[PDB]
């Protein structure tokens, strides 16, 4: 992009690639929230 | 600040962020990022005889 553009739009563009890489980390890491605490119920119920 | 010069009316367009020429490259350069104005007139009456 950068460097077949012109740098004020390249910089609109590469905005729009940042938010949409973000969110699709950001939902990777929700996810992983909500599966880790499936693993801690199962292994609270291994303790007991 | 209050920056004032002459040029062709042919190269007043470069006289913006991220143009490039004669004008842009080698005597005004506005930055990528311009947060101003630019006031360009006709002036043959004055600068030429």
């Amino acid at each position: 992009i950068l460097s077949r553009l012109d740098p004020p739009e390249a910089e609109v563009q590469i905005d729009r690639l940042i938010t949409g890489r973000l969110q699709s980390l950001q939902t990777y890491v929700t996810q992983q929230l909500i599966r880790a605490a499936e693993i801690r119920a199962s292994a609270n119920l291994a303790a007991t | 600040y209050a920056d004032s010069f002459v040029i062709r009316g042919n190269e007043v367009r470069q006289i913006a962020p991220g143009q490039t020429g004669n004008i842009a490259d080698y005597n005004y350069k506005l930055p990528d990022d311009f947060t101003g104005c630019v006031i360009a007139w006709n002036s043959n009456k004055l600068d030429s005889k």
